[PDB]
């Protein structure tokens, strides 16, 4: 029947403090996270920042939420999570991200019977990436994403990587037209403000980027001017006109061909 | 060694078989050297 | 062939799934197969 | 009453599903003047709910055989929260259907068509019943060959202008040439501009890289020409090297390199674009 | 050359189709047009099809006559209803860009051959 | 500009005695009380970060003391006098106050001395072609038409690094200039190769 | 194009007797009395502008006609035909109705 | 109110919306925002770059006719402030007027204020960017003329270059 | 709405442009023959000209 | 060339108002300040005001001291009340970007030539 779940989820709403933790006196809530990657769409050297769509998925326990004979885990509507508690993750090297809201807002909300609580967003996010473009194009990029807890200190929240090692999936399946992912690693530390400790979630990726573009691009047609500049050996030494003209339109070609090039 | 089976392997076809194309390209060289005693018996030929 | 092959899903039907090129040569599946691409273009560069 | 009809109002008051679409790098719904949206509710509990949605979905490309490319695009949703043992999603009978296919923004591709499928993705939360569009799309060739194609075989006519130059035209024949491998280097940096930037070679590629050697080579003919010309000056029982090879008379036939090049250079070129256009329109 | 090839019934006693097909050109992106030239009259608009599937009549045939398009088959086809012996007339297929137009007949810039139609009672 | 922008004030209305001095509450309750409506006066178009809450945190001491810190994106205006242009410095600066609280209403003062009131992070620096020599920190008044009003300011000294310019016209416009100078040895009968000299060179510093 | 979009209609519920014909009202009644849910078809990310309050007004008359108009930017498509470019002449529509009600 | 000739304006909304309401004790309000709006101004550039531009901000009332709501400029020509404060790059504000009107739709007769700016463009930039180029690239072609007449390679050269050069500045010009 | 496109932008942009390097490319023809480099340096430079 | 003028009295007993005008170049985007010299003493920062008519003061002359800044005239004025026997000295117009400054002499590149101001019990 649905009239006992409806009473049963009445029940749990009913007195509800959202303003409060789940262990507002007592120990720290101790909050996993994991993450699917959906994509990774625009590795900008111009803005140095990268854009990541995700699955980001928190996991904690709140007893205040849970229920007995019920033998199910009640996926409820989405718009409960603005009466539920959640915490107050956010992502520091951030600068544009939003939840996606079509058809409606891409939330979960999933209750288990001992308070646990599953919950779930659909996020992207355009996060800050400082390139150093010195070996540029045989470079290789650190790129990270730092999920850290903004009110609450080691003392009221914990993080934890859900799964360990195995808490962030789908780097496999990212493909980038420049970029190769070679690597992606998560660590787990803590970082003091003058606000106090705060527990850090980090997820780094390095890229390796691809040459063959370049070898099109620049490489070749270099090296092409090149050997038309050298041409002019073999042409005798009284054709003023026609040595200075291949000379002259290598060298302001191989500037133009620069100048043009390291615009972008 | 997905495509065809396990016991598919170096030189040796498995469970699969040649298609067309090979044979083709067996045909091919055939062919090849064969035009190529050719051109060069009319070369020769040429002269006389 | 040299470079490019298809291969069904598995579900009573065709659902080719096809890849491989030989203007990437990241598709190919062997240096073997990369290497008998390359001759026989070769070989046809020759003829023509 | 057999039908109550009502705008958007109750959308938010009664149950809807959490339909995602899973591919989507931004989609959004419309508000103008109102919400863009309808419910139906039936007698007997049936409830229709429809929406307006703009979608920008994400298509990989493989762009190697570009622009005789080809491309099946998706378009997948699914429930964001509840699994397969809680919503399950159906095709109807004429499910996905289109007004005017040629008349919509599709300026570099026609719309050939689409297929619908459904499967189950296994994920963290749960196993979900993915619901799946594939459009087939098929580029079309008139921006790029008036791009790309025309003006680099052009430019190699304009190289083989030189061979009927007088080789004393040392200046002329010079930059000549040099300037047709300049303009060549122009045309292969904007052939990309439309592209991402891949690490493969493509079709426009390919044609862009050999009229490139078909430029450089007219250079250096006429390079030895001019060196050459002015800067420098047992079945048979016959032996092998002598019936086989040629070490009789072969160079000395070298001032006639220009009458060679005249016939050879378009003969090359035409079997070379022969050879190219049939393998990338009919063989594949 | 673009043609617009014209079918349908000439004589009934009454219900009747007319289709008309287009080859040559794309006329899915055109707006597509059915006309009436009676003997003695000036080319009268009776319905057309914009490329979004919105149909306009004609006040003298609103809700007697229907207008549909083909857009994958570039077909234009008129179920017409209700016919009286005053409707016996020249029924012309017509296809184009509305510019200044959309029920004038110097806005579209191709035209079928014609079928005549004729009720007798 | 990406900061933390944290603010402090006393409200006798909210002191309290429980089992511990300070609750750390969701920002939900920040908008339930009366908070400074601090706007930055040169800011374009900023941004208050809500991903994936509203980053914001809210602390009430039992004496009353309120601490209120958010995580902002600032976009300020930094006019600039480029005359001196690449090897030009600027002071950009960042000034903010309240909207509509005048001094006789609300006044701004810092937490610690000015210059130890405002604090870079060392990994946080985003410039490409700037160096952040330092800052200075200052307060002072602003007249409107609506009364007057707290500014307290800081100013960024931000020195431009020639490097990219260097790369990108100097070294382009010097040698052109070595290309043309090359002409003078060739012989003066060579008169097609000296002007394409000159014309090819007055083509380039045009461009 | 940036248009007053006036749209009016008649509402029995809505009628009274009072010292004012007509009641040149806030917009904020628009949100708690039923209007058309018209739409564009053919509009693309249409703007409703909302500076420095809702650019809309609702007039009530005595006899319960409504007025409703807004202040629009609709975005709007204009397939386009550009064989003749540049002596290419087109014909731009906009076209709008009922989402939810039929005829 | 609203700005008629407006595209794209917001309210700012940092830390709060920068937004006042203050009473007084006659019940008189004062409501100040903080906007930022991008205003349509159709520029005449005939005389471009030394041209003149009037850019204007229509302020109007939507809902209410003349009937319930009269605008004024309070202060006259006071009203407006801080326009002696703006130093553009490529602009030199000559002027700025304000005027009150009425203006009349089919809905009714509403008031209208104008706060308009009279702009005049800067010369020095277009200067140094495209009219000395173009001279002296025109100086540059009468060299051919005191070359002798047998040269024809380099006389052809040089004109044939300084046409492409006048091309291409007027190319980057119609860019932009 | 009917709507028809100004010629003037395009007439000055690409037309002009294009009918001047016609009419240079021609000039070519009142040079001497023996003006080898001259005339090819016509031909080419306006072969480009209409590329770009 | 750039000058800055000054003008104001020379001795009081007290109130007064020392202004500034600047020729050669357009202040708007500077910062225009105030400072003063005394015999022997360094030179100190009285006031100061920008573009966005904020106001800088110094501790020993806040409340008492007010600058304004007229910026059609491109003028900057100082009104002086509260005078006492130690505030004689030079007084120095000044303009600058306010690099590294504000309250640093060595950031305003254009400078008055100074007026004289004496107070006498
Ligand atoms: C980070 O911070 C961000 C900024 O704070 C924040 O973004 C904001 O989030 C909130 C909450 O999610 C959003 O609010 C919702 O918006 C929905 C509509 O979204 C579209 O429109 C808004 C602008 O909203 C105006 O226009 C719509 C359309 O007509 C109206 O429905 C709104 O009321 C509103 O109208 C006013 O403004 C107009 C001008 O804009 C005026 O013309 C008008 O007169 C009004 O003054 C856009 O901002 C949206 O775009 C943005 O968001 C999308 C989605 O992510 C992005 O894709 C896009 O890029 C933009 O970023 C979008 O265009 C509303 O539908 C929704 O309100 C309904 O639900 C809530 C509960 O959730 C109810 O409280 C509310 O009453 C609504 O329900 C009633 O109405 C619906 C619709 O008819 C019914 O279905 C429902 O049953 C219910 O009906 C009952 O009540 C009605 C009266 O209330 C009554 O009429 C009925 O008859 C019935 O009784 C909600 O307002 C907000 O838009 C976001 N954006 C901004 C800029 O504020 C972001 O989420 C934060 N992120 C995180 C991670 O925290
Ligand atoms: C991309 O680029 C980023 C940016 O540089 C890289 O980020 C850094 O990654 C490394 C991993 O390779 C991180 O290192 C480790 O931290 C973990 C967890 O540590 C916090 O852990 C403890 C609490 O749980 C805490 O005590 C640590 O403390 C201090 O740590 C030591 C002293 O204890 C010392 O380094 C300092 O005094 C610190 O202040 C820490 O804060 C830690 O477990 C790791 O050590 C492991 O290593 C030890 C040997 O050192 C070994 O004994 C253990 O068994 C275990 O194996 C390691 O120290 C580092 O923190 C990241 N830095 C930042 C700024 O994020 C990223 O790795 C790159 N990835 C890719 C794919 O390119
Ligand atoms: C930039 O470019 C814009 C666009 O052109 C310029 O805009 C126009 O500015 C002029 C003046 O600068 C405006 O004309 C003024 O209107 C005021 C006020 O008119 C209102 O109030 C009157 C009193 O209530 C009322 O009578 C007016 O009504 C009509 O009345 C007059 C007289 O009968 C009639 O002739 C008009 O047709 C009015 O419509 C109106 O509702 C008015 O006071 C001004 O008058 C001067 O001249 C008259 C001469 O008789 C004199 O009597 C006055 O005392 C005053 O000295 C003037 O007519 C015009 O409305 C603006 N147009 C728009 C579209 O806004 C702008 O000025 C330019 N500025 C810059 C800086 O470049
Ligand atoms: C006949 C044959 C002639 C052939 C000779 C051809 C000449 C070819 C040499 C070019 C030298 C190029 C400069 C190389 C050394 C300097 C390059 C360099 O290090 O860059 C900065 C200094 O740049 C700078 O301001 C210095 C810029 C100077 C560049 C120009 C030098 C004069 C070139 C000569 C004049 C023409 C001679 C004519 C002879 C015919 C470093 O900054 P710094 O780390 O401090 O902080 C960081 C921040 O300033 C930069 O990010
Ligand atoms: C780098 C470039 C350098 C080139 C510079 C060279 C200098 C010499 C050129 C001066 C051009 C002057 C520009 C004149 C303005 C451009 C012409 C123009 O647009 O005027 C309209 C007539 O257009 C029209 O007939 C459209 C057609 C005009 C086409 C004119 C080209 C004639 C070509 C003849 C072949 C000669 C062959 C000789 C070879 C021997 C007037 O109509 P109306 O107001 O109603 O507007 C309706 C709406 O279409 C917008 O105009
Ligand atoms: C515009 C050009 C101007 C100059 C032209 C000069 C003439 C040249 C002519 C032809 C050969 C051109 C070779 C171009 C080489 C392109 C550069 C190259 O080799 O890059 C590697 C190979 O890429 C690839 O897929 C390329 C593999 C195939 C390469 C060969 C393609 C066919 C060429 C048949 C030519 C016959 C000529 C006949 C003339 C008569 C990739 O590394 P990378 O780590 O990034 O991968 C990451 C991975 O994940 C990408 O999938
Ligand atoms: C002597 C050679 C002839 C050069 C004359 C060129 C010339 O007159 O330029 C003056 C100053 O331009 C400038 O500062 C830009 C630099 C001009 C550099 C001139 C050649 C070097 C314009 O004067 P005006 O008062 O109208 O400017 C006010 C406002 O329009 C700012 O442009
Ligand atoms: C634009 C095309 C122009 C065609 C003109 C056709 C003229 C054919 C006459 C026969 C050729 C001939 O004998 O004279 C030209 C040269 C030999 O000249 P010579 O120096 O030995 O006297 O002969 C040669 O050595 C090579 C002749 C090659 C002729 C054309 C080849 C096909 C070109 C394809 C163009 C797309
Ligand atoms: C310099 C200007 C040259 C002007 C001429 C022609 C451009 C060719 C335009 C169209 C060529 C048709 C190509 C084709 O038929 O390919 C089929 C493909 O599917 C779809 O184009
Ligand atoms: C890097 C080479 C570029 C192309 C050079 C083209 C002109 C080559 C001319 C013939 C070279 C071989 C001559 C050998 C005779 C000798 O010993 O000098
Ligand atoms: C003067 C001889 C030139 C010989 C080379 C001719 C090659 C012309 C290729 C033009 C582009 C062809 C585009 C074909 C598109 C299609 O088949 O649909
Ligand atoms: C496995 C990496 C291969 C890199 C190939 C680079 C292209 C070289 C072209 C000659
Ligand atoms: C780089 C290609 C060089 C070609 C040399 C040709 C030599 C010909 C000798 C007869
Ligand atoms: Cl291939
Ligand atoms: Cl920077």
């Amino acid at each position: 029947n649905m009239s006992f779940v409806k009473e049963t989820v009445d029940k749990l709403l009913k007195g509800y403090d959202i303003r409060l933790r789940p262990d507002f006196g007592g120990p720290p809530v101790c909050v996993g996270m994991n993450i699917d990657i959906a994509s990774i769409d625009m590795v900008s050297e111009v803005n140095m920042d990268y854009t990541l769509t995700m699955y980001f998925q928190q996991y904690w326990r709140d007893k205040r939420l849970a229920y007995s004979g019920i033998p199910l885990n009640l996926t409820l509507d989405n718009r409960v999570a603005d009466q539920l508690w959640v915490p107050d993750t956010y992502f520091l090297n951030d600068k544009k991200s939003f939840v996606h809201g079509v058809t409606v807002k891409n939330r979960m909300i999933r209750l288990h019977p001992d308070g646990t609580v599953l919950y779930g967003l659909r996020i992207t996010t355009t996060a800050a990436c400082m390139m150093d473009l010195r070996r540029y194009p045989l470079d290789e990029q650190n790129c990270t994403l730092e999920i850290e807890s903004y009110g609450y200190t080691t003392d009221d929240i914990e993080f934890y990587w859900r799964g360990g090692d195995k808490a962030v999936t789908g780097v496999e399946r990212i493909e980038l037209p420049q970029f190769s992912i070679v690597e992606h690693r998560l660590v787990s530390r803590n970082v003091v403000f003058a606000t106090g400790a705060y527990p850090r979630l980090s997820l780094s990726f390095r890229l390796k980027r691809n040459i063959g573009y370049f070898i099109l691009q620049t490489y070749m047609p270099s090296i092409l001017i090149t050997i038309l500049s050298w041409v002019s050996f073999w042409i005798n030494y009284d054709a003023s006109a026609a040595r200075v003209a291949l000379g002259i339109t290598t060298v302001l070609t191989m500037t133009t061909i620069n100048t043009h090039l390291r615009e972008t | 060694r997905d495509m065809c089976g396990a016991k598919t392997g170096k030189y040796s076809l498995g469970d699969c078989s040649v298609r067309w194309a090979y044979i083709l390209a067996i045909i091919g060289i055939l062919n090849a050297l064969i035009l190529s005693f050719l051109a060069f018996v009319l070369g020769n030929r040429q002269t006389d | 062939g040299l470079f490019h092959y298809c291969v069904g899903s598995g579900l009573a039907g065709r659902e080719l799934t096809c890849r491989g090129s030989f203007t990437d040569f990241s598709t190919i599946p062997s240096s073997a197969f990369k290497a008998a691409a390359f001759f026989v273009l070769l070989s046809m560069v020759l003829i023509l | 009453i057999k039908v109550l009809r009502l705008n958007s109002n109750m959308v938010g008051k009664i149950w809807i599903p959490d339909t995602f679409f899973r591919n989507s790098k931004k989609a959004d719904a419309h508000w103008i003047t109102t919400p863009n949206r309808m419910l139906r509710i039936w007698n007997d509990g049936r409830v229709l709910y429809t929406l307006r949605l703009t979608i920008d979905a994400e298509c990989q490309l493989q762009l190697h055989n570009f622009p005789m490319d080809e491309h099946s695009c998706p378009l997948e949703f699914s429930s964001y929260g509840y699994p397969r043992e809680e919503i399950v999603y159906q095709w109807k009978r004429s499910s996905v259907e289109v007004g005017d296919t040629r008349s919509w923004r599709l300026y570099q591709f026609s719309f050939v068509g689409l297929r619908n499928t459904t499967e189950v993705v296994k994920t963290t939360s749960g196993d979900y019943v993915v619901m799946s569009v594939y459009f087939d799309l098929s580029r079309r060739m008139g921006y790029f060959t008036i791009q790309t194609y025309i003006p680099c075989t052009l430019i190699v006519v304009l190289s083989w202008v030189s061979f009927w130059i007088n080789k004393d035209a040392v200046p002329a024949r010079t930059s000549l040439g040099i300037t047709t491998v300049l303009t060549m280097t122009t045309l292969s940096t904007i052939a990309r501009k439309s592209l991402p930037k891949v690490s493969y070679v493509t079709a426009m590629d390919l044609f862009v890289s050999v009229c490139f050697i078909f430029v450089f080579s007219a250079l250096v003919e006429y390079g030895t020409l001019h060196y050459f010309v002015s800067n420098r000056k047992c079945l048979d029982g016959k032996d092998c090297a002598s019936f086989f090879c040629c070490f009789e008379d072969c160079h000395i036939r070298i001032a006639k390199m220009d009458s060679y090049a005249r016939i050879f250079f378009p003969t090359a070129f035409c079997l070379f674009n022969l050879v190219y256009w049939v393998s990338y329109l009919y063989l594949g | 050359q673009v043609q617009l090839q014209e079918s349908g019934g000439g004589l009934v006693q009454g219900s009747l189709r007319v289709s008309c097909a287009a080859s040559g050109r794309t006329f899915t992106t055109y707006i597509m047009a059915w006309f009436r030239q009676a003997p003695g009259k000036e080319r009268e608009f009776l319905a057309a099809m914009d490329q979004g599937r919105i149909q306009y009549y004609g006040d003298s045939v609103r809700g007697r006559f229907t207008i549909s398009r083909d857009y994958a088959k570039n077909s234009v086809d008129l179920q017409l209803d209700g016919l009286r012996p005053e409707d016996t007339a020249v029924y012309y297929c017509a296809a184009g860009a509305g510019f200044w137009g959309l029920r004038t007949a110097s806005s579209y810039h191709y035209w079928g051959q014609g079928t005549q139609v004729t009720v007798s009672s | 500009i990406d900061v933390f922008f944290r603010q402090s004030w006393k409200d006798e209305r909210l002191k309290f005695k429980g089992p511990m001095t300070v609750l750390r509450l969701n920002n939900l309750m920040a908008s339930k009380i009366w908070t400074p409506d601090t706007f930055f006066h040169n800011g374009k178009k900023s941004v208050a970060h809500n991903m994936t809450m509203p980053n914001k945190l809210l602390r009430i001491t039992e004496d009353g003391t309120l601490l209120y810190t958010m995580r902002l994106t600032v976009r300020a205006e930094c006019p600039m006098h480029l005359e001196d242009f690449p090897m030009d410095a600027h002071a950009c600066p960042l000034k903010f106050g309240s909207y509509a609280y005048t001094r006789a209403e609300v006044v701004y003062e810092w937490t610690r001395e000015p210059a130890r009131s405002v604090v870079v992070a060392e990994d946080g620096s985003r410039l490409n072609q700037y160096d952040l020599l330092g800052q200075t920190v200052d307060s002072g008044i602003v007249q409107s038409s609506t009364g007057e009003y707290v500014v307290m300011t800081t100013h960024f000294h931000l020195k431009r690094k020639i490097g990219y310019f260097v790369i990108q016209t100097y070294l382009p416009c010097i040698m052109t200039v070595i290309l043309s100078q090359v002409s003078f040895w060739l012989n003066r009968e060579s008169v097609p190769a000296r002007t394409v000299f000159g014309v090819t060179t007055v083509l380039t510093m045009t461009t």
